[PDB]
Order: structure tokens, then C-alpha cells, then sequence
């Protein structure tokens, strides 16, 4: 029957030429276009047909983006397949935009299936880049297949860090737990980091840890923060509260912030709403919790009018939460 | 009236619907009002959303299909995924 | 075959038992042992015979004629037979097998049946003999090292591990001690009460030896006594010192490249004469002749197709 | 003393009867458990006057629908010789035909074919004392009975295996009366008469031949001669060749010449089987598909289709020679653990739900069987994969033979280095890229491995429970769309394999490489440990239960198919509830849920173990 139409590889390599989007609009438009020369290019047939109502539908094209590029790098020649191969490197590298991301994500995956085999990124068939990058744009379940392909070509001390938070983040505390259990059978001259345990929610032991850390070395940051998230955590308000006091009027700005995002909580714990408006003042406007903390101050001050207000920029911020998970 | 959470135990779909207008329209007041009533109606236990509610046949055959087979099967899936909505008539024409 | 003073045998999956000497390296004579594979090979005390354990039944070759048949044949046994022994004078033959019996059996007679039989709870796997020869030391698979008098049936037995299986047994031969080792490749020791006819055989238990991790199935003392000779399934040898059991001693055929790692475990060994040389078997198609002081390569026996299994090794001058 | 205790007994033993009735009204559906304690107490200790008295009380006051959960005990009592308890399960069983007759009439319709005589009386009773409101459904029950009875095992297999094992019975075992004995009821199959197309073509096919052996067989029995036998034999023998040449040609049936009156059926009252629930509409048969699809099995189980009144289809398996009253027995024990899985807030969070299909048994020896839609047993899982990367199928046991042509003849250290070479120099990591491949996306495959590690985990601690055998890659299947682990045979269990002389398995439950790497890359230590750990938390807690249902299991003379059978059923017993308490390694001591799931998992997955099995019982795999 009907023969392959021949690609047009320059007009390939142009669609893919994202060296100037730069704002989510940029990156949705890109994909747009990019979805659409690929129908376009295609060999196949049927895709070039599906073309039109492509453009005149976009989730057409969102649909068939894959099967258009397997048809396309099928079509390819090896070098100009390493330069689509660099290409499409580049746009994962560019920006993290939930979208176009998770389509690039989506068409690597599906190519792993295929009996070409995955695409040949710059070493390691885009396992690192591709984890990265999923995990990321919290897709957590490529996330996680991606660490295992990294597990499985060896495993490290760092690759079972990410693997318990790709887990943990993937709700599942219980293969968590085997991770622990199987670095400490096969890596156990490694003390346990205070964030394992952290991560884990065994939030007794990373107490511990980060208290000896403590004992060996104070004014830390990360260590500070870790402790202080553990006595959240913990319900501990008054030792909470306590770090927080010293460390507030000793910490910097920004870490002061972060830091606050929680000794809000922790002033809702004992109830001192002075302190509870000194902490949200230091966490930024346009932030959810720090709106919904201006929210609960406003409503002890009984000002229901921003109240209200924090409330609606902090549904905003949870509509996008939502549109993300 | 505080008819909370059984609205989802009554109408599963309810809570599936809700989240699919935040992935469909893209009025920020509508979408507000949703998160509204989500909120409302309470963060359903999703063990308790899973007991109320009770491509994927493309890829499994893809991974058999050859490539020339392949692209004229989902060309026909997607298409005729449109062509069934019955709200899409000048797409449809272009799908026939 | 016997023309050299020194004779060595080997067996292996091939079905075919092979001849050596010792300080050449020289194969002698091959041999057909067909219908199972090979698991004990002894040679008498007259050297004039040798015996190699199969399944269900043992097969008998000559030693002063070259390229007989099996001379004798043993049969009866419901399952597979992996010891072997004999008295000094080379008149009674004693075998255990996995069907959980230990059989005695007349060498210079045609009793084809066995003269007596002991029974345990679990199979039965290689025996060894008290130097006085009244009294046999058997381990199983549940783990429990039977000691039993052919004389008087006078039965003890010992567990020193929990539900292990031991896979090894050896006395050394001036009686004072005896050793084992299992599947855990713990070593265990115990010292004799210097009885010949007192017949109880009073055992005192000895410190446990961790010699190796991986399945530890060999046991062998020297003709002197002076030297406990161990293999083990990490393709290693360990060889303890008898008077202070103290290890300084190894005998590995690891290759060193992790990929080409899990070769073949070490299967067998025998001391010389003196103590100074050992000859080991080894699944990787090979048996090898080295010097126990030094512990490196001196000859290897090459020319079987498939995996040895046990060694027959005699010193005389 | 007697006497007295027997009072005790009665006077602690009322009460118990009366506050479990109470309490299995008040819970209304989760009251399984209770209805089995009952029960217990009412097979046990009904037989005197006062809890007799209590019993019908409760039957009274209790919801007829409760007793619908244990038709299977109340009918394997159907004959029981104490009169009064007989008489009121009569009554029970009456009422039962009365309101929901569909739940009971296949279980009783298989206690009229009873060849016990007691059973037959009694269950032609009960059939008789619902006809007179549910005739036509009796009527179509039974005809439904005899008409898959006769589709289920053809006179084709009926006489290959009848020639076979007479044959063994004469050449190997020399007893005349073993084979004369088997040959009669099988000649009285004729004498009887064809009945259906298929049926008259053997007679005019064979049946000449038959009867010319049998006249042989005759002059046998008046003479005694071996010529006569000898030519009755060889007339057997020339059959059996035609025959045996036939059956693989019978790779289908058709149910125009195999059965006329089961396509002739249609719009039936009659429920399809196992899918009866009276809070759901009865779903009605209205159809049965003339073709059946025959496996090619050893035991040739046919394929089945039915349509429901609903407008849905449904498959079956119709298998002859296995009592699958066991196999309706095991699957009931799967519902009361998933029961109690769903109770316990832990396990109910997880999805532990153990996937379990309907089984109808329509007779001692012929039954059918739930087909489940997307399972692939796994044995044809891996030899896809292989096939689809062209690896040689049994390249590990090719590897094994290489190093060690006469393994079988290996002692067990032998066969220890054979086997763990084996292991080693292949990858092993079929079953994880086969799931991967299989899912669509990674978002799937998470889903499906979880449910996967999750189920293989509490059917595998559930079955060291019950004691599983012969575990076999041909025995577990992997559902498509869910991923969880379903077994569809349990023809040996409570350790039965592992006393077999041929091939002792020696080991609790399946956990070979394969399924272990097909985990997550921790396999055995996260998902599969903790799940263990909370099965046997769950099962321990409620160990009563499940005894109570294993009890029913072993006083029943299934698992021996009288004093040697009660003790075998009292060990069996007493080592089921080792298991549940933690004796059963250390029976001097008692082990902690973590400390026993640990020892399973180590004699599940030690080698020692492993290298034991059957060859084709894949352990390698
Ligand atoms: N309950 C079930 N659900 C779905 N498929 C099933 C079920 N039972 C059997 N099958 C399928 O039908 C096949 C029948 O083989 P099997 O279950 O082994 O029958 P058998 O009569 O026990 N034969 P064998 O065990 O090989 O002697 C299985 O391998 C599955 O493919």
C-alpha cells in the first residue's frame, strides 16, 4: 500500500530549536508547535493525516506525540539521530515546566518500551537526566523506575538517599523501610544520616542523630533545620518553640524564613501570637502557608477582610498544588 | 445544611468531576469555588474515595505491534476517542 | 598400577575415574565408573583395591592389575552412598548413605548383605573411623555427630550447633582429638579420653572454630597428626595446627576478578607422608598437588571434562 | 467425672450459643467468624438436649441470609448420624431452600449424587421438600448436573484412563479384581446406552471391540484361562492405541454433539454458578456456548462459557478427577481471610485482599472452576519473555545438566554448588523487565508491582498456613490489570508435598530468585516482609477462626482421599497451630511475628532447600 513519506530533518531539528523559550507560554507554545511539525514530518501516513485535526485539537496532538517521534527518529540517520539526541537534551536541561517536562518523560518512557530501544542520551540512556528532571516535576513514579535503573547498575549510598524520598514522596513508607533495612545489611559501616531516619518518620531516631550532631557541631543550618522539622513533627512545641526563639534572634534572614514557615505552628502550639506574627511576617506574602498563617494571625486580630483575602491568594497557590499533583 | 463527606459516600463521581474542572477550565473564580468545596466536603480518606469509586491497551499491543502496524492503530484510537464525543462535530469532520 | 610407591586417584561428573602419581603428575590409567557420579574414592589399607561410592550402590577397581573391571560391586542401598571406610587388615568395609543407615559390610567374603546396620534421624553422610577401630563417628544432615561402637553398640551422640547439617568427619590418628565442620563453615573440635579398650570413649568438648564462612564439607588430619586440613565452599583451604589449633595456613584457587569469582569449591584434600604435601580436589575440572609449608602451586592434575568430586591419596617408600 | 464435666461443659456452653446468636445479629455481615464458632459449638456439642434447644432459639431469632457463608459445613453435615442434630440442619437446610434456594441447590445437588446412602436419603429430602415451590429450578439443577457431568469427562478419557490404570493394575500390581472391579461401572456406561452424537460415535466407533473384550472377560471369569484375559487385553490394548491417537485430535468440543440439551437451554431461572448473592439481582443463565476449548492438560479440563441474564459473559473451567470440594473449602478459608484483612485497619489501608475465584464442585471427582480474565500463569509469562529475547527456556536447568549430567543422582552439597552456579551465571531478572514491559507506564508499573510484592507476600504466608504445596511457576498467576498473585491449585496441602517420597519439598512456600528480584531492588526486606509480618499479626490475633475452618478442613476425610485418619487430622492440626503460634520451629519455644516470618523467609530462599525440589518444579526460576 501507501509508502513512507520522507522526513524533512531540518524542519525536525527547527521545531525542536527551543534555544528561545524561556516563560511557561514560551514552553506550552513550543510543545504546540513542536507536537505539530512532528505530525506533520511524519512518515507514517495515517499521523500526517491526523495532522489537520491536530491543529484544529490539541490534546490530538498531545495523544500522538509519541508514536509521531518514534515514526520521525525511526527516519533518521545515526548522526543526525545524535544531533535530535542533543537537541532534545537541551530542552529537558532548559526549564522544568510541569508540562512540556512531563511529555519529554512520557515520550522517554514509551521509547523504553519499544524494541529500539531507549533513547541513546549523552551516557547513561538518560537515566540520571530523566530521574532528575521527574522527580523534579514530582511524576515520582518515573522518579523512582529511574533510581532503580540506577540501583540496578549499582547501588551507592547516595542512590539509597534518593530512593527512600522518591518513596517516601511516593507514599509507600513501608519500602522505605526496606531500603533502611537493606543499606544497613550491605552498607553498614555508613552511619545513617539524621535525613534518612528524617525521611523515614522514624522521627525518634533522627532526633537522636541530629542531637549528637549537635553535641559534636552547633550552628549548622541544615542541621538545625533537620532538628527543628523533627520537633515539629514530634508535636514537641516547646522545644520548638524554645530553638526557634534562640535561633531566630541569632539566624539569618533567609533561613530565618524557612525556619519560621514552622515556628508558626509551633507558636500556635503554646499560643504567644506575638511571636506567631513576628514568624509570619518573616515568611513571605505569596506563600501558602505563609497566607494561610496571615489568615489564622488576621482572624485573631478579628481583621475578617484579609482573612478573607489570604485565604483566596492561599487557593490560588492550592489550585496550582492541585493542578501539579 | 453540613451535608459533608456523604456526598462522596452518595456520588463518587462528585469527587473525581470536582478535580477534573481544575484540570479543565480555566477561570480563576470557578476554581477557587472548587477548592471551596473540596475543603467543604472534607479531604475524604483516600482508602474511603477508592471504596466509593469501587492508550493502556495501546502501549500493551505496541509492545507486539510492529512500527508500520503501530502508528495506523493509535492514529485510529485517538481519532475515533474524539469521534465518539458527540460534543465535537466540527472536529468530527475532520476525523472522518 | 601399584608400581609406583605413591598413588592418586581422582573422580569426577564424567562417569570416569582417573590414575596419577604424585610427585610427576603423571596420568597412569583412566577408569569407567558409569550409571552415577563419583562421591567417595578410598583405597584400602593393602592398597591392592579401591572403592568408589555412587548412588544405590559401590563399585570395586584392582590396583596390581592394570585395565580390569569392577572387581566388586555392592548394591541393596535405596539411596545415594557418600562414605567410606575400611578395617587396617582391609577385612570389614564400613559406608553410610542418605537414606539415614550406616551399613557394615565383609570385604573377604561374599557376604553381599550388610553384617549390621545402624539407623539415625536423619540422612547419614561421611563416617570416620576411631584409630582403635571399635568405633565409628558419623554426621548427618541434622546436624547431631553419632559416635557408636561396633563391638558393643555403645551409641552417644553430640548436636554442637542447632539444626545444622554436618557434612565431614575425621579422627586424628593417634585418637587424642576429632573435628567436624558444616554447612554454617563453623569448625568444631573435641579432645578423646585416652581409652583403647575402655570402651565408653568420654568426649570434652573444644573451643568453636569459625574457619569460613561458606559451606565448610571436608575434614582430614595427617598421617602425624600434626596438621587439620579443612576445605570450603569459598573455593578456600584452611589448615590448623593440632597442638595449639591456631591458623596459619591457606589454600585458595580464587581468581581475584569479582566476575570470574564463584568458580568451584574446594572438595577434597589428603596429607602427605609427612605432612608436607597436600593434594586437593576442585569443581573447576582439577585436582592439585601443593606444598602445605609454602601453600603454592606445585603440580595440577588436568584431563577431566567435568567437575572433580574426591581424591584418593597414599604415601609409602 | 464424666458426667459432671459433660455438665460444665453444658453449662459453659449454653451461654456461648446464646451470645453468639446476639452477636451475629447484631453485626450483620461481618460475622463469619462467629457463624463458624457456632457452628463449632453446634457440630460438637448440639447432640444434647438443652443446647439443641438454644440452637433453635437462634435459629429462630437469627437472619436466615447469615447462614448462607457456611452451606458448605451445614451440607458436609448433611448426614450426620446424631438425630437431633440432623434433624435440625434439615429444618435449617429447608429454610433456606425456601427463601434463597439458588445459594443451596448446587452443593445439595451434589449430595444427591452422594453414593452414600445416608447423604443420597437425606439430600433427595431436602430437594423433594423445595420442589414444591422451586420445581423448575430443581428440575434444571439437576439436568444442569448430569449434562456437565457428562461434558466435563467424555467417554474418550474415561476409557483412556480406565485402560491405563486396569493396565497397571494387571502388568504392575497383578490384581484381577482390581481391574475387573474398575472395568464394570465403565462397561455399565454402555449398557446403560448412548445418550448424545459424540456418545453413539464411540459406540459405533469402539464400543463392538468392548463388548467383544468383555465377553472375553467373561469367559475369563467362567474359565479362569489366561488366553481368554490375554485376548480380552489385546482387544483393550488395540482400543487404547486408536483412542490415545484420537484424543490429542480433540483439541475442541462442540456442545451440539456432546450435549443437545445444554445448547438447547436458554432463559433458565437458574443462577449462574458461584455468582448467587441475595443483595444483588440474581444473575439468570441464558446461554451455553457450543464450542469448549479443551486444554491440553494431562487431565484435559474443559473451557466453558456462559452468558448472564444481565447482559455480561462469563467463563469457566470444568475440570474431572479432583474433588474440588477441597478447592471450594480453601477458597471459603480465602474469603474469611480477606475478611479478617479488610477488618484490620492496617492490612485494610494496603490492599492485602487475597484474589479468589468462584468454585462450584458438581461432584466427588468433577467440578468447575472460576476462570479469571487477564492472569497469565507464570510459567507462560517467563517462557513469552524468553521467547520474545529468544532465550533458550530451560537454560538454567541446561546449565545445571552441563555441569552435572546425573544431578538427580547428587548428594545435597552437590547439588547445593551445581545449583547456586546455575544461579549465578544467568541474570535471573525475567519476571521484573517482564512487568515492566507489560504495564504501560511507570505510573502502572508502580501500581502493579505494589499490589504484586503485597499479594505474593500474603498468599504465600496464608499458604504456609495452610500448609501449600507444589508451588509450581504453573501454579501462579499474575493478573494483568492488578498485578497480584492468584494460585489455582491446592490439590496438595498442610505440608503433604514435603512427606512425598518422590521429591520431598522443603520448603514453606514459593520465594525463588525470580520472584524476589521481580520485587522492588530491596525485594524481600520492604515490601514482602512487612506485609508477611502484618499477614501473620492478622492471622495470629484471630488464629480461632482459622483453626475452627481447618478443623472443618481435616474431620472431613478430604485431605486422606478411621482412628489412623483422626490422628493424622489431630497432627495436622496441631501443626497448624504451630504455625499460627509460632511452635512450629521450636516447638519448646514461642516466636515472635518478626523472628518466625524471618525463618520462613530463610528456609524459602536457602539454597539447601531450593536444589532440593522437583526439576520442573522450576526452583532456579
Ligand atoms: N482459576 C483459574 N483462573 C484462570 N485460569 C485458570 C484457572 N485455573 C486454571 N487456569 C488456566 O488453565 C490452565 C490449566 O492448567 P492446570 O491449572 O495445571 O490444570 P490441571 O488439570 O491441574 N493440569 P496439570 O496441573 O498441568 O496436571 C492453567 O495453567 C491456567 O492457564
Amino acid at each position: 500500500p501507501m509508502k513512507k513519506l520522507h522526513v524533512s530533518t531540518i524542519n525536525l531539528q527547527k521545531a525542536w530549536g527551543a534555544a528561545r523559550r524561556v516563560s511557561k507560554d514560551d514552553w506550552l507554545e513550543w510543545l504546540r508547535r513542536l507536537s505539530l511539525e512532528l505530525l506533520k514530518d511524519s512518515s507514517s501516513p495515517s499521523l500526517r493525516s491526523c495532522w489537520a485535526l491536530a491543529q484544529a485539537y490539541n490534546p490530538m496532538a498531545r495523544d500522538l506525540f509519541n508514536a509521531a517521534f518514534v515514526s520521525c527518529w525511526s527516519e533518521l540517520n545515526e548522526d543526525q539521530q545524535d544531533e535530535l539526541i542533543r537537541s532534545i537534551e537541551l530542552a529537558l536541561t532548559s526549564q522544568d515546566i510541569a508540562e512540556v517536562t512531563q511529555t519529554l518523560l512520557n515520550l522517554a518512557e514509551f521509547m523504553e518500551h519499544s524494541d529500539k530501544g531507549p533513547l541513546p542520551l549523552r551516557d547513561d540512556n538518560g537515566i540520571v537526566l530523566l530521574g532528575e528532571r521527574a522527580a523534579k516535576c514530582r511524576a515520582y513514579a518515573k522518579a523512582l523506575h529511574y533510581k532503580e535503573l540506577e540501583f540496578q547498575k549499582g547501588p551507592t549510598p547516595a542512590i539509597l538517599e534518593s530512593l527512600i524520598s522518591i518513596n517516601n514522596k511516593l507514599q509507600q513508607p513501608e519500602a522505605a523501610a526496606g531500603v533502611l533495612e537493606y543499606a544497613m545489611k550491605h552498607f553498614g559501616e555508613l552511619e545513617i544520616q539524621a535525613t534518612w531516619y528524617e525521611k523515614l518518620h522514624e522521627w525518634e531516631d533522627a532526633l537522636v542523630a541530629y542531637d549528637k550532631k549537635m553535641d559534636t557541631n552547633k550552628d549548622d543550618p541544615e542541621l538545625m533545620l533537620g532538628r527543628m522539622r523533627c520537633l515539629e513533627a514530634l508535636g514537641e512545641w516547646g522545644q520548638l518553640h524554645q530553638q526557634c526563639c534562640e535561633k531566630w534572634t541569632l539566624v539569618n534572614d533567609e533561613t530565618q524564613a524557612k525556619m519560621a514557615r514552622m515556628a508558626a505552628a509551633a507558636a500556635w502550639g503554646l499560643g504567644q501570637w506575638d511571636s506567631m506574627e513576628e514568624y509570619t511576617c518573616m515568611i513571605p506574602r505569596d506563600t501558602h502557608d505563609g497566607a494561610f498563617y496571615r489568615a489564622v494571625l488576621a482572624l485573631h486580630q478579628d481583621l475578617f477582610s484579609l482573612a478573607q483575602q489570604c485565604i483566596d491568594k492561599a487557593r490560588d497557590l492550592l489550585d496550582a498544588e492541585l493542578t501539579a499533583m | 445544611t453540613g451535608y459533608v463527606v456523604e456526598p462522596y459516600r452518595k456520588y463518587p463521581t462528585l469527587l473525581e468531576v470536582l478535580l477534573n474542572f481544575l484540570k479543565t477550565e480555566q477561570n480563576q473564580g470557578t476554581r477557587r469555588e472548587a477548592i471551596r468545596v473540596l475543603g467543604l466536603l472534607g479531604a475524604l480518606d483516600p482508602y474511603k474515595h477508592k471504596v466509593n469509586i469501587g492508550t493502556s491497551e495501546m502501549l500493551v499491543n505496541m509492545g507486539n505491534l510492529p512500527l508500520d502496524e503501530f502508528y495506523p492503530a493509535v492514529s485510529m484510537v485517538a481519532l475515533m476517542r474524539i469521534f465518539r464525543d458527540q460534543s465535537l462535530s466540527h472536529h468530527h469532520t475532520m476525523v472522518v | 598400577v601399584g608400581s609406583d610407591p605413591v598413588i592418586l586417584a581422582t573422580a569426577g561428573y564424567d562417569h570416569t575415574v582417573r590414575f596419577w602419581q604424585a610427585h610427576s603428575g603423571i596420568c597412569t590409567r583412566t577408569v569407567q565408573h558409569q550409571d552415577s557420579q563419583v562421591n567417595a574414592l578410598e583405597v584400602t589399607p593393602d592398597r591392592s583395591m579401591i572403592a568408589a561410592a555412587g548412588y544405590q550402590h559401590i563399585r570395586m577397581y584392582d590396583l596390581n592389575s592394570n585395565n580390569p573391571n569392577p572387581i566388586i560391586s555392592y548394591d541393596g542401598v535405596n539411596k545415594n552412598i557418600a562414605s567410606v571406610g575400611f578395617h587396617e587388615d582391609g577385612r570389614w568395609m564400613y559406608t553410610g548413605g542418605e537414606d539415614c543407615t550406616a551399613r557394615i559390610w565383609d570385604l573377604r567374603s561374599r557376604n553381599l548383605q550388610c553384617q549390621r546396620i545402624f539407623q539415625v534421624n536423619a540422612p547419614i553422610n561421611c563416617v570416620c573411623l576411631h584409630p582403635n577401630q571399635a568405633e565409628l563417628i558419623v554426621g548427618d544432615q541434622s546436624g547431631a555427630i553419632h559416635i557408636w561402637d561396633l563391638k558393643t553398640d555403645h551409641n552417644e551422640q553430640l548436636i554442637p550447633e542447632p539444626e545444622v547439617s554436618i557434612t565431614s568427619a575425621h579422627i586424628d590418628p593417634d585418637a587424642s582429638y576429632m573435628a567436624a565442620v558444616n554447612s554454617t563453615g563453623n569448625c568444631y573440635v573435641w579432645n578423646l579420653t585416652g581409652g583403647i579398650g575402655d570402651e565408653v570413649t568420654q568426649l570434652i568438648p573444644k573451643t568453636k572454630i569459625p574457619a569460613h564462612t561458606r559451606y565448610a564439607l571436608q575434614c582430614r588430619f595427617s598421617p602425624d597428626s600434626t596438621l587439620l586440613a579443612t576445605c570450603s565452599a569459598d573455593q578456600t583451604c584452611k589448615i590448623w595446627r593440632t597442638s595449639n589449633f591456631s591458623l596459619m595456613t591457606e589454600l585458595s584457587i580464587k581468581s581475584g576478578n569479582p566476575g570470574e569469582s564463584s568458580r568451584g569449591w574446594m572438595w577434597g584434600c589428603a596429607f602427605s607422608g609427612d605432612s608436607q604435601y597436600i593434594v586437593t580436589a576442585s569443581s573447576d575440572n582439577l585436582a592439585r598437588l601443593w606444598c602445605v609449608e609454602t601453600g603454592e602451586i606445585k603440580r595440577e592434575y588436568g584431563g577431566h571434562q567435568k567437575a572433580v568430586v574426591c581424591l584418593a591419596f597414599n604415601d609409602s617408600v | 467425672v464424666t458426667e459432671d464435666l459433660s455438665k460444665t461443659l453444658l453449662m459453659y456452653t449454653v451461654p456461648a450459643v446464646q451470645g453468639f446468636f446476639r452477636s451475629i445479629s447484631l453485626s450483620r455481615g461481618n460475622n463469619l467468624q462467629d457463624t463458624l464458632r457456632v457452628l463449632t459449638l453446634w457440630f460438637d456439642y448440639g447432640h444434647w438436649p438443652d443446647v439443641n434447644e438454644a440452637l433453635v432459639e437462634g435459629v429462630k431469632a437469627i437472619q436466615i441470609d447469615t447462614w448462607l457463608q457456611v452451606i458448605p459445613q451445614l451440607i458436609a453435615r448433611i448426614d450426620t448420624p446424631r438425630p437431633l442434630v440432623g434433624r435440625l440442619i434439615h429444618q435449617l437446610l429447608t429454610d433456606i431452600g425456601r427463601y434463597h434456594p439458588q445459594a443451596l441447590i448446587y452443593p445439595l445437588t451434589v449430595a444427591s449424587k452422594s453414593t452414600t446412602t445416608a447423604r443420597h436419603n437425606a439430600a433427595n429430602k431436602i430437594l423433594k421438600n423445595m420442589c414444591e415451590h422451586s420445581n423448575t429450578l430443581v428440575q434444571q439443577a439437576m439436568m444442569v448436573s448430569e449434562e456437565l457431568i457428562r461434558v466435563a469427562i467424555l467417554w474418550h478419557e474415561m476409557w483412556h484412563e480406565g485402560l491405563e490404570e486396569a493396565s497397571r493394575l494387571y502388568f504392575g500390581e497383578r490384581n484381577v479384581k482390581g481391574m475387573f472391579e474398575v472395568l464394570e461401572p465403565l462397561h455399565a456406561m454402555m449398557e446403560r446406552g448412548p445418550q448424545t452424537l459424540k456418545e453413539t460415535s464411540f459406540n459405533q466407533a469402539y464400543g463392538r471391540d468392548l463388548m467383544e473384550a468383555q465377553e472375553w472377560c467373561r469367559k475369563y471369569m467362567k474359565s479362569g484361562n489366561v488366553k481368554d484375559l490375554t485376548q480380552a487385553w489385546d482387544l483393550y490394548y488395540h482400543v487404547f492405541r486408536r483412542i490415545s491417537k484420537q484424543l490429542p485430535q480433540l483439541t475442541s468440543l462442540e456442545l451440539q454433539y456432546v450435549s443437545p440439551k445444554l445448547l438447547m437451554c436458554r432463559d433458565l431461572e437458574l443462577a449462574v454458578p458461584g455468582t448467587y448473592d441475595p443483595n444483588q439481582p440474581i444473575i439468570r443463565i441464558q446461554s451455553i456456548a457450543p464450542s469448549l476449548q479443551v486444554i491440553t492438560s494431562k487431565q484435559r479440563p474443559r473451557k466453558l462459557t456462559l452468558m448472564g441474564s444481565n447482559g455480561h459473559e462469563f467463563v469457566f473451567l470444568l475440570k474431572g478427577h479432583e474433588d474440588l470440594r477441597q478447592d471450594e473449602r480453601v477458597m471459603q478459608l480465602f474469603g474469611l481471610v480477606n475478611t479478617l484483612l479488610a477488618n484490620d485497619p492496617t492490612s485494610l489501608r494496603k490492599n492485602l485482599s487475597i484474589q479468589r475465584y468462584a468454585v462450584i464442585p458438581l461432584s466427588t471427582n468433577s467440578g468447575l472452576i472460576g476462570w479469571v480474565p487477564h492472569c497469565d500463569t507464570l510459567h507462560a509469562l517467563i517462557r513469552d519473555y524468553r521467547e520474545k529475547k529468544k532465550i533458550l527456556l530451560n537454560i538454567e536447568h541446561r546449565i545445571m545438566l552441563r555441569m552435572a549430567p546425573d544431578y538427580d543422582h547428587l548428594t545435597l552439597m552437590q547439588k547445593v554448588e551445581v545449583f547456586e552456579h546455575a544461579v549465578n551465571n544467568t541474570a535471573g531478572d525475567d519476571l521484573a523487565k517482564l512487568l515492566w514491559l507489560k504495564s504501560p507506564s511507570s505510573e502502572v508499573w508502580f501500581d502493579r508491582r505494589t499490589n504484586y510484592t503485597r499479594s505474593l507476600a500474603v498468599m504465600s504466608m496464608v499458604g504456609y498456613i495452610l500448609g501449600l504445596g507444589d508451588r509450581h511457576p504453573s501454579n501462579l498467576m499474575l493478573d494483568r490489570l492488578s498485578g497480584k498473585i492468584l494460585h489455582i491449585d491446592f490439590g496438595d496441602c498442610f505440608e503433604v508435598a514435603m512427606t512425598r517420597e518422590k521429591f520431598p519439598e522443603k520448603i514453606p512456600f514459593r520465594l525463588t530468585r525470580m520472584l524476589t528480584n521481580a520485587m522492588e531492588v530491596t525485594g524481600l526486606d520492604g515490601n514482602y516482609r512487612i506485609t508477611c509480618h502484618t499477614v501473620m499479626e492478622v492471622l495470629r490475633e484471630h488464629k480461632d477462626s482459622v483453626m475452627a475452618v481447618l478443623e472443618a478442613f481435616v474431620y472431613d476425610p478430604l485431605l486422606n482421599w478411621p482412628e489412623a485418619l483422626n490422628k493424622k487430622a489431630i497432627q495436622i492440626i496441631n501443626r497448624v497451630r504451630d504455625k499460627l503460634t509460632g511452635r512450629d520451629f521450636s516447638h519448646d519455644d514461642t516466636l515472635d511475628v518478626p523472628t518466625q516470618v524471618e525463618l520462613l523467609i530463610k528456609q524459602a530462599t536457602s539454597h539447601e532447600n531450593l536444589c532440593q525440589c522437583y526439576i520442573g518444579w522450576c526452583p532456579f526460576w
